[PDB]
C-alpha cells in the first residue's frame, strides 16, 4: 500500500552549536560527592550539530536524536545495512498506546511513513526472531542516544519542558538509561518516522566520538555538572 | 614469640607475632525472581505432531528453562543426551535452542542417531556425527495409533540421495529408480516415494507410534539467553558473611543503611573503587557492607631471664569478639585495643614497655 | 569381539590422582532412590569396550 510521493521533503540542512547537551550516565554505579572521570564515547562540547526542517543518515559509532516535539509527530526509527530482506533490520514505533520493538528481515518500500484512517509500511515480515513491547517513550524536549556496541543496543532518553523558541537551551541536563537490547547487528545507517496523514518536521542529528570527560556527583549520585578535557587548555 | 623470633630466650619488650581475623559463618546468595519460563509445555504436550519427514521445527530463545522437571518425569521412555550430561545442563547454556518433533516407530527410535543409518536416517532425517544435544521420545500407541490406522502419518522412503544433517525434503516427486521415463504416473520403474502409518491398537511393541522430539543447541556469538534459574536463599545481618549479589562477590557484614540510590544503580562505590553499598534483587532495598574486623596480636613479657608469664595485646579490635586465651584473666579495653593478662592500677609510673594511646605496661604480675 | 575390557561411566565426584576405584554399584542418576535395585534412572557404571 506503500508509494512514492510528488513533492520532495528536502528539509534544510542547518547547522547549529551543541553546547553543553549530550550527556548520560555510563554505568549504573551510585557515587556521592565525588569527581569521576571517564573515558567514552561522547557528543563533543559545542558542537556542530545537523537541523532538518526524511533522508537516510550514516549511524557511525553512535546517534544524539533531539526534537522540539509539539503533540507526538514522530513516532519511530529503522536501523539497518541494506535496508531490505538481505539483511536483518530493526524496528522501533511508539504508538498511541505502547512502543514495539521487532528484529525481522523487513520489506520496506522507498518511503516510509507510518499513516493514519497498525504497521504497513513493509510489504512483507519475513524470518521474525526478536519481540519486544513496553510503555510509551514519550512544547517538550525529547532526547535520545543510541548506541550499538558488541551485540547490544544502548538506548537512553529524557524529557525536558522548555518555553525556549528555536535552538537548543543553554544548561544541564544528565541521560538516564532506558532500554538494553541482548541482539546482535551490524547497524550502518537509520531512518525517522513521521505519521503524516496524506493531506514540517524540526530536530536535530549529532555525531559521537571516544573522549574524556569529568563528571561531578552530588550527594544524591545525580550528575549535576561536567568538563570536556579536550578542549582549550584551562578545561585541561 | 620463641619460634618466630627463633630463639630459645627471649629480652624483656614487646614483639608482633601474627594476624588475627573473623571466620565467615555462611554464604548467601540472591537473584531476581525468575519469570519468562519458555514455553515447553505447548510442545511435549502438544495434541498432535507432524510426519517423520515433515518434523516441526521450533525456535527457543529469550526465556529461563527448567530441565530438572524434564529429566524427572518418568513417563519417557527413551531420554539420550550425548553432548553434554543432562544433570549438568542447568548450569551450562548456549545462545538458542532449535526442537525437532515428530512420530514415528518404536523400532526405530535407535535410527536418529548420530553414526546411525535406516530408512528414516537415510531418507526422511538425518543427524551429524558431531550433532550435541538430547534427545527424548516415549511411547504414543494409546493416543497417535488408530483402530482403523492412523494412515494420516506417513514416511519418505525412496529418494536417489540420502540426507545432509538437520536437512527436511517434503517433495512428492514420483521416485524413478529405473530408466525408464514416466509422465507422473508410477509405473514399472517408478514408485510413490511416501508410504502411510498402518498403527493399530493390537499390533506390538516397536511398531506403535512413538513421540520423538531432538532438542539441539546453538552458540552463535550474540549472548546466550535461554538457560536454567539462579537457586537464592534468604539473607541475614549483623554476621561476618560471604556473599554473591546477582554476579558481585565479597565478604562482610551486612546492615541496613540509610543512603538513597536513584532509581537505577544497582550497587555504589565510594572512591578508590570499592563497594560500599548494595541492592538486593528482591526486595529492592539498600544494604551496607562492612569488612568485618581483623588486626594484628602482639605479646608482653619481662624477658625470658626473669618470668614465663606473658600478655596479649590486639590491635585495634574491640573487646566483644576475642575469641585458652579467650576469657583467661581480667581484659581491659584501651585506645590501642584490647588487652589480656595485666591488671588495671590507678598510679602512674615511668614507662617501660610501650603500648600506646599514653599507656603502658610493666611487671611487678604484669 | 572383546567384553573383558570394561570402564567407568558414573561416578558421584572426579578421581583423586592416583586413585583406585573398583567398586560396582549401581548409580542413582534420578532424584528417585534406586534402593540398590537397578530400574529408571538407575545404571550400572561399568561399560565395556
Ligand atoms: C498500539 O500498540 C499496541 C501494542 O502492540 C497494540 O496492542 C496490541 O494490538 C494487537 C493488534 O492485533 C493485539 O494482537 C495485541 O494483543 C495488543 N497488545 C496489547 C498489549 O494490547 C494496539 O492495538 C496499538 N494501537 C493502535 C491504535 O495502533
Ligand atoms: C533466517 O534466520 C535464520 C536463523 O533465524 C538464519 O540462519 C542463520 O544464518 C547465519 C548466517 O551465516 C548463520 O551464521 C547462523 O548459524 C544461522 N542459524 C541461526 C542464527 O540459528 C538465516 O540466515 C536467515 N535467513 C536470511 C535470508 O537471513
Ligand atoms: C537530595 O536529597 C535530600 C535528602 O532527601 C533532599 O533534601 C530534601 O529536600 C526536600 C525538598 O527539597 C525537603 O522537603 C526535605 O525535607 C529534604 N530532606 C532533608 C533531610 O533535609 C534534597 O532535596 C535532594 N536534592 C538536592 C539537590 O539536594
Ligand atoms: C503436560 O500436562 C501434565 C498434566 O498437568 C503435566 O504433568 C504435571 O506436572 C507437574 C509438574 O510438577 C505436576 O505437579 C503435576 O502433578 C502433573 N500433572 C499430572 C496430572 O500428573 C506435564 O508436566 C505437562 N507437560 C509439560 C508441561 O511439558
Ligand atoms: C519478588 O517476589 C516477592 C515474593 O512475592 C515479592 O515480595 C512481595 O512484596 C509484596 C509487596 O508488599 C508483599 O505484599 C508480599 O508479601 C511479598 N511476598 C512475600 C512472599 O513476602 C517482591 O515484591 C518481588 N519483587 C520483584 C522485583 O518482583
Ligand atoms: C564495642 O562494641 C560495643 C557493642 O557493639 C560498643 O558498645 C556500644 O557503644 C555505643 C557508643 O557508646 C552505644 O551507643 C551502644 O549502646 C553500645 N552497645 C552496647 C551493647 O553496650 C562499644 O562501644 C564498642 N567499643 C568501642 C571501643 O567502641
Ligand atoms: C558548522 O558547519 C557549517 C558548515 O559545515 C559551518 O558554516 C559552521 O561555521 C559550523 N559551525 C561551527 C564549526 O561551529
Ligand atoms: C556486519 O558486517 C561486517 C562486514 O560486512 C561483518 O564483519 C560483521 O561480522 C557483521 N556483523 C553482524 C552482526 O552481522
Ligand atoms: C638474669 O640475668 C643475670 C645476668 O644476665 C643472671 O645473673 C641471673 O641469674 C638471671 N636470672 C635468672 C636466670 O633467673
Ligand atoms: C581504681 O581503678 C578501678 C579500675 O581499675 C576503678 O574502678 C576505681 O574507681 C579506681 N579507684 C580509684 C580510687 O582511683
Amino acid at each position: 500500500q506503500c508509494v512514492n510521493l510528488r513533492t520532495r521533503t528536502q528539509l534544510p540542512p542547518a547547522y547549529t552549536n551543541s553546547f553543553t547537551r549530550g550527556v548520560y550516565y555510563p554505568d549504573k554505579v551510585f557515587r556521592s560527592s565525588v569527581l569521576h572521570s571517564t573515558q567514552d564515547l561522547f557528543l563533543p562540547f559545542f558542537s556542530n550539530v545537523t537541523w532538518f526542517h526524511n533522508p537516510v543518515l550514516p549511524f557511525n559509532d553512535g546517534v544524539y536524536f533531539a526534537s522540539t516535539e509539539k503533540s507526538n509527530i514522530i513516532r519511530g526509527w529503522i536501523f539497518g545495512t541494506t535496508l531490505d530482506s538481505k539483511t536483518q533490520s530493526l524496528l522501533i514505533v511508539n504508538n498511541a498506546t505502547n512502543v514495539v520493538i521487532k528484529v525481522c528481515e523487513f520489506q520496506f518500500c522507498n518511503d516510509p511513513f507510518l499513516d493514519v484512517y497498525e504497521s504497513g509500511v513493509y510489504s512483507s515480515a519475513n524470518n521474525c526472531t526478536f519481540e519486544y513491547v513496553s510503555q510509551p517513550f514519550l512544547k517538550n524536549l525529547r532526547e535520545f542516544v543510541f548506541k550499538n556496541i558488541d551485540g547490544y543496543f544502548k538506548i537512553y532518553s529524557k524529557h525536558t519542558p522548555i518555553n525556549l523558541v528555536r535552538d537548543l537551551p543553554q544548561g544541564f541536563s544528565a541521560l538516564e538509561p532506558l532500554v538494553d537490547l541482548p541482539i546482535g547487528i551490524n547497524i550502518t545507517r537509520f531512518q525517522t518516522l513521521l505519521a503524516l496523514h496524506r493531506s514540517a518536521a524540526a530536530y536535530y542529528v549529532g555525531y559521537l566520538q571516544p573522549r574524556t570527560f569529568l563528571l561531578k556527583y552530588n550527594e544524591n549520585g545525580t550528575i549535576t555538572d561536567a568538563v570536556d578535557c579536550a578542549l582549550d587548555p584551562l578545561s585541561e | 614469640t620463641k619460634c618466630t623470633l627463633k630463639s630459645f630466650t627471649v629480652e624483656k619488650g614487646i614483639y608482633q607475632t601474627s594476624n588475627f581475623r573473623v571466620q565467615p559463618t555462611e554464604s548467601i546468595v540472591r537473584f531476581p525472581n525468575i519469570t519468562n519460563l519458555c514455553p515447553f509445555g505447548e510442545v511435549f504436550n502438544a495434541t498432535r505432531f507432524a510426519s517423520v519427514y515433515a518434523w516441526n521445527r521450533k525456535r527457543i530463545s529469550n526465556c529461563v528453562a527448567d530441565y530438572s522437571v524434564l529429566y524427572n518425569s518418568a513417563s519417557f521412555s527413551t531420554f539420550k543426551c550425548y553432548g553434554v550430561s543432562p544433570t549438568k545442563l542447568n548450569d551450562l547454556c548456549f545462545t538458542n535452542v532449535y526442537a525437532d518433533s515428530f512420530v514415528i516407530r518404536g523400532d526405530e527410535v535407535r535410527q536418529i542417531a548420530p553414526g546411525q543409518t535406516g530408512k528414516i536416517a537415510d531418507y526422511n532425517y538425518k543427524l551429524p556425527d558431531d550433532f550435541t544435544g538430547c534427545v527424548i521420545a516415549w511411547n504414543s500407541n494409546n493416543l497417535d495409533s488408530k483402530v482403523g490406522g492412523n494412515y494420516n502419518y506417513r514416511y519418505r522412503l525412496f529418494r536417489k540421495s540420502n540426507l545432509k544433517p538437520f536437512e527436511r525434503d517434503i517433495s512428492t516427486e514420483i521416485y524413478q529408480a529405473g530408466s525408464k521415463p514416466c509422465n507422473g504416473v508410477e509405473g514399472f520403474n517408478c514408485y510413490f516415494p511416501l508410504q502411510s502409518y498402518g498403527f493399530q491398537p493390537t499390533n506390538g511393541v516397536g511398531y506403535q507410534p512413538y513421540r520423538v522430539v531432538v532438542l539441539s543447541f546453538e552458540l552463535l556469538h550474540a549472548p546466550a539467553t535461554v538457560c536454567g534459574p539462579k537457586k537464592s536463599t534468604n539473607l541475614v545481618k549483623n554476621k561476618c558473611v560471604n556473599f554473591n549479589f546477582n554476579g558481585l562477590t565479597g565478604t562482610g557484614v551486612l546492615t541496613e543503611s540509610n543512603k538513597k540510590f536513584l532509581p537505577f544503580q544497582q550497587f555504589g562505590r565510594d572512591i578508590a573503587d570499592t563497594t560500599d553499598a548494595v541492592r538486593d534483587p528482591q526486595t529492592l532495598e539498600i544494604l551496607d557492607i562492612t569488612p568485618c574486623s581483623f588486626g594484628g596480636v602482639s605479646v608482653i613479657t619481662p624477658g625470658t631471664n626473669t618470668s614465663n608469664q606473658v600478655a596479649v595485646l590486639y590491635q585495634g579490635v574491640n573487646c566483644t569478639e576475642v575469641p585458652v586465651y579467650s576469657t583467661g584473666s581480667n581484659v581491659f579495653q584501651t585506645r590501642a585495643g584490647c588487652l589480656i593478662g595485666a591488671e588495671h592500677v590507678n598510679n602512674s609510673y615511668e614507662c617501660d614497655i610501650p603500648i600506646g594511646a599514653g599507656i603502658c605496661a610493666s611487671y611487678q604480675s604484669i
